RNA sequence: AGGGGCCAAGGGUGGGGGUGUUCACCCAUUAAAGGGGAACGUGAGCUGGGUUUAGACCGUCGUGAGACAGGUCGGAUGCUA
RNA sequence: GGGCCAGGGUUCCACGGCAAUGGUCGUCAGCCGUGGGUUAGUCGGUCCUAACCCCGCCCGUAACUCGGCGCGGGGGAAAGGGAAACGGGUUUAUAUUCCCGUACCGCGGGGGUAGGUGCGGCAACGCAAGCCCGGAGGGUGACGCCUCGGGGUAGGCGGACCGGCCGAUGAGGCCGGCUAAGCGUAUAAGCCCGGGGAGUGCCGUAAUGGCGAGAACCGGGUGAAAGCGCGAAUGGCCCCCCCGUUAGGGGGGUUCCGCCGAUCCCUGGGGCCCGUGAAAAGCCCUCCGGGAAUUCCGAUCCCCCGCGACCGUACCGAGAACCGACACAGGUGCCCCUGGGUGAGAAGCCUAAGGCGUGUCGGGGGAAACCCGGCCGAGGGAACUCGGCAAACUGGCCCCGUAACUUCGGGAGAAGGGGUGCCUGCGGGUGCGUAACCCGCAGGUCGCAGUGACUAGGGGGGCCCGACUGUUUAAUAAAAACACAGGUCCCAGCUAGCCCGAAAGGGUUUGUACUGGGGCCGACGCCUGCCCAGUGCCGGUAUGUGAAGCCCGGGUACAACCGGGUGAAGCACCGGUAAACGGCGGGGGUAACUAUAACCCUCUUAAGGUAGCGAAAUCCUUGUCGGUUAAAUGCCGACCUGCAUGAAUGGCGUAACGAGGUCCCCGCUGUCCCCGGCCGGGGCCCGGCGAAACCUCUGCCUGGCGCGCAUGCCAGGGACC
RNA sequence: CCCGAAACCGGUCGAUCUAGCCCGGGGCAGGGUGAAGUCCCUCAACCGAGGGAUGGAGGCCCGCUAGGGGUGCUGAUGUG
């Protein structure tokens, strides 16, 4: 099927996701150069997991 | 020094070496909680099915308290014989009665060896155990060996004899239908031979065709060195 | 000359083919039912035997409804 | 569907949308035959159907009249004469 | 097994080790029903040994 | 037509049959079918049959493991200067 | 190419881009940025239970986060078992789920009537079920193998009609013509039932075969799929003629007849067997019926009101979303295996629906050498080489014919020889009436060649080994090795033997001598001599001997201690035992004649190599002789004195069989004499892109020397980058 | 002084690789040969003889079906 996830585990990967995000620029002018890289950033295919 | 042996692994019950428990059919049972003195049993043959592990034939039987047991088979039996457990059994095939109550000189089967343990003797096919001597003190009886032991005269027995036999007369043909046989049962196999196994592998032989040391063996020899003719008083075929 | 035994093909050597062409040979007489007594049985499966006419199930030899071993019970008496 | 392997309680059918798209539906199997089991016959009046659809169907296809309808007709045909022999005696 | 390591991996596949339900790292086996890393399912207790591991991300911590 | 000796390397000094064979044995030719050296010329050229891996068999030896320049089948030949 | 399981995890979808990523560019994208999307009573999960697992308890263990049994409970298949649904429409993205239509599960009401808790028919039997809590029982759920036949229809194709199209001539071709799940009403070979009553005994199936425990033969009954109608004039295809920047639309007509050929799917027989081939949830029936019944009751019959706890659904699913670090020529399950032509074919080629030209770097040199794939080579026909390795040849199909050998099964598709196209006209078979195919026959006739392509065995003989099929060093050895069927020796009476376990306990064992455990040998055919001296095993042991204990004596105020008897297994000792491990010898002398020695002496150490086979999968050695080659350290046959054979540490021999070792013959052939030319991809140049191995230095050559195998020291010579 | 290896041992962790064992499922174009089993005709008193059919077995053959294996080329690659 789908498949064919867990509750759960959706909302794992669902967290996953929400780290490959990239920061907002509003952050960065606050820190006036800065943390920078996001340093979680994960590709879907370049990296695994957790499962 | 080498690995434990092909024998020593069988010991551990792990699954290679495990029977099949599963697609096997049931144990005979002849059950004492209703007596033999007393009475009051008798059965209808349900089915007639084949046991894989036993490599015989054996019955369905229907009981007239409301039990089901099956019974291994005598030969010459119909679906809708009846058999009868007692001593009040008829005097025929098929019946059960006890040692004493069953004639001298005629053939019987499924003899107890503890009066109501259910059969732990002559349950193979188309073999036969034989009343030689009656005693009221003990009955003697006359086994598959040729080997004569004493038996408790308010043993159990059947009359008759298994059927099934001829299980020998006919070979086996080739080495897939014997494959096909220990599936049904259970016998490590393919099975080869220790003399071109390795040091490591077997006590005997080497790399290449040779006994190492004699295949001879002693009673008091270890566990995994007890392998060849095992407390050989003889061997071969000749003076 | 062969029986049954042709299935083996050039295989398994004359004794195992000839025994299995005279034992299957045999296997496949008509047998006369215990039962009833017309030529009836028919082996189902490995000594198993049943009669067509009137559906007796019985057991036997594997090959043949009866050995040798089995005839000796009867002529010892009830 | 969801079934790829042709299985047991798969297998198939061949249906068409109209849209002429074709697509495959699982059938349910066909129906083993009961046996009268005193003695083994295939059961006038007895119903084939399948395991499930009988329970949303009608029971006279379940039953012929006659006592134990699981038997055949011949084989009360001998219960009968056991059953009265059995009061007169 | 040896070379050939190409030809013959298509198995992992399945899974067998997860985000574990006690302590979170990547060990919780779904066929044993058994943690590697915490020992849940085995054990009442978490693993923890004097070579150690989970003591040494522990110290670590602090 | 030889035997034996001197000068002389300019050139020539082969083809096959057995053998893993350098050697050697033989055949038919040939003028003649010479010898020796070059990492016993020549594997960052080939070939890989043999020698001396790991599989196996026989003989001998050895209690046995196991061995043999005894016999024997099979057993990879990397690199963009 | 289409649909999906695992697995991945937003890769999906839109908009805006290109710094990075993509084996090159990039305006594209799977990248970057930013937003968004997976909706379920009727799909599946969830339920059941399997092989099996865990927990408590009992018990073990020093003890446990350890351990096996026995009880009791609970868990275990997103391809087992199993309640119920399809079609069409719509979205940027989802849909059997949202919408529309039609259908329906479970539970819970309500209202009627069969129902004095069912009436009516001799019977084979009729439906508008059978009041009821409870537990019981019984069928069905429910299961191994392969043919053959019977049915279903997905669907391939000719003819005819209706439109669209293409179009020398206006023909022929292409194309659209569809009907769901759910219902209602019908299924019918199996399988029962009456009548009848097996005459040389009859009859049937494709077939085996049925019958007097009911034939032949007549009427019934009875249980898969299938048809029609509802569903449905719809809807969905397909056109036509008008409205137009646009939007939103409108009116129309066709939407068809047969007959014919098929995977699968479902249903009977039948063949098989030293695999005799899980459960339960649930239904359906029946036994009893706790109670309620006549003001009654009940709702399987109708019709109708209400409701649906929970998770999942995106996309991919692959020569770029998986896994291999890589978008890797790898390799991982199913289903479409019946598209057309072909032809035995799920084969090749070509071609249709469908998909793509991102198996993601381009261009140039007619492109020389060299290298990979591949094409062709006269004459000769393996002279090459360890070796015909490679390669070639044969080739499909039909007909003829077919040896040695043999386990009579096979060998065998032996071998060898002939034929095969198109056309024109016939005949046969099956059927029904000229369909759908298939099998033959005659004539005419073209090419070099008719399996013209693609597909497509070279053959023959001796020998060695191993019976075969299978397996083997996953990844330098596929074999002769291994298994193997067959044969034999051995052990055990089940409270066993053997084996596992620290222990409790456990495997075999739902097992019981036709068992089941352990070895040896390794199909068949003929056989398997001889030895128990040595080793080993076994049985036994008066006697000697043989520990600790106890006893007695001595010693010690006790004790250590010392001595003797008593001394079990064990040893010495006796017998058996080689299909247990193993062994199985030497000299001399002698026969009409030269040869040898059938012959006769002698001794070790138990016995003295027997049936066989042998220069061997035997040193010397290329023995010798013979075959075979012109010529053969080969092979083969023979002799055989075997350096250093031999009988279940199996001997010999062997049909059939082999990606096994070796040898010969015929065909054939660029392996070779002896190489050429061609073709496509590289090479080589350009453009863009862009690494590695490794790195004291460097323009030498020759000699000498030197760690004795130098560019660099020494002496000459060559020497522009 | 510093570094340097093959071990050994103790407690742990793997059968998603792979080996065998078990449950429950699935896959495998087409073609050949032709056994037992069964039947008939003609010819013979019988013994049998000749012919043809039917059936359909195989650790079976052919086969680049799918799938499994991997012999030779000691070919191609051998910083793939």
């Amino acid at each position: 099927m789908a498949r064919n996830k867990p509750l759960a585990k959706k909302l794992r990967l669902a967290k996953a996701l929400k780290q490959n995000r990239r920061v907002p620029v509003w952050v960065i002018v606050k820190t006036n150069r800065r943390v920078l890289t996001h340093p979680k950033r994960r590709y879907w295919r370049r990296t695994k997991l957790k499962e | 020094m080498g690995k434990s042996l092909i024998q020593q692994r069988r010991g551990k019950g792990s699954p290679t070496f495990k029977s099949p428990s599963h697609r096997f059919r049931g144990a005979v049972k002849y059950i004492p909680l209703n007596y033999t003195q007393e009475k009051t049993l008798r059965g209808v043959v349900e089915e007639i099915m084949h046991d894989p592990g036993r490599t015989a034939p054996v019955a369905r039987v229907k009981f007239e308290n409301g039990i089901e047991k099956l019974i291994i088979a005598p030969e010459g039996l119909l679906v809708g014989q009846e058999i009868y457990i007692g001593p009040d059994a008829p005097i025929a095939v098929g019946n059960t009665l006890p040692l004493a109550k069953i004639p001298e000189g005629t053939y019987v089967y499924n003899i107890e060896g503890i009066p109501g343990d259910g059969g732990k003797y002559v349950r193979a096919g188309g073999t036969y155990a034989l009343v030689v001597s009656r005693e009221p003190d003990k009955v003697i009886v006359q086994l598959p060996s040729g080997e004569l032991k004493a038996f408790n005269p308010m043993c159990r027995a059947t009359i008759g004899v298994v059927a099934g036999g001829g299980r020998l007369e006919k070979p086996l043909v080739k080495a897939g239908k014997a494959y096909y046989k220990y599936k049904a049962r259970n016998k490590f196999w393919p099975t080869p031979r220790g003399v071109k196994m390795n040091a490591v592998n077997h006590p005997f032989g080497g790399k290449e065709h040779h006994p190492g040391k004699p295949t001879t063996t002693s009673r008091r020899a270890p566990p995994g060195r007890k392998v060849g003719h095992i407390a050989a008083r003889r061997t071969g075929r000749r003076k | 000359k062969v029986g049954s035994a042709g299935r083996f093909g050039a295989r398994y050597g004359l004794k195992i083919r000839r025994r299995v062409a005279a034992v299957e040979a045999k296997m496949r007489q008509k047998h006369t039912c215990p039962v009833c007594g017309r030529k009836a049985v028919k082996r189902i499966s490995t000594g198993i035997w049943q009669c067509q006419k009137c559906g007796a199930t019985f057991a036997g030899g594997a090959y043949l409804p009866v050995t040798p071993a089995g005839k000796a019970v009867r002529r010892i008496t009830e | 569907m969801k079934p790829m392997y042709r299985s047991r309680s798969w297998r198939r059918k061949y249906v068409r949308t109209p849209g002429g798209r074709v697509v495959i539906h699982f059938e349910r199997k066909k129906p083993k035959i009961a046996h009268c089991a005193m003695c083994g016959r295939p059961l006038n009046g007895i119903p084939r159907g399948r395991p499930v659809e009988m329970r949303k169907l009608p029971k006279t296809k379940k039953r012929p009249e006659r006592p134990m309808p699981h038997l055949c007709p011949r084989c009360m045909r001998k219960v009968m004469k056991e059953q009265i022999r059995a009061q007169l005696s | 097994m040896g070379s050939g390591t190409a030809t013959f991996g298509k198995r992992n596949s399945t899974p067998t080790h997860i985000r574990c339900r006690r302590c979170g790292r990547v060990s919780y086996n779904v066929k044993k029903g058994y943690c590697a890393a915490c020992g849940f399912g085995r054990s009442r207790r978490l693993r923890k040994y004097r070579w150690s591991k989970k003591w040494k991300k522990k110290k670590n911590a602090h």
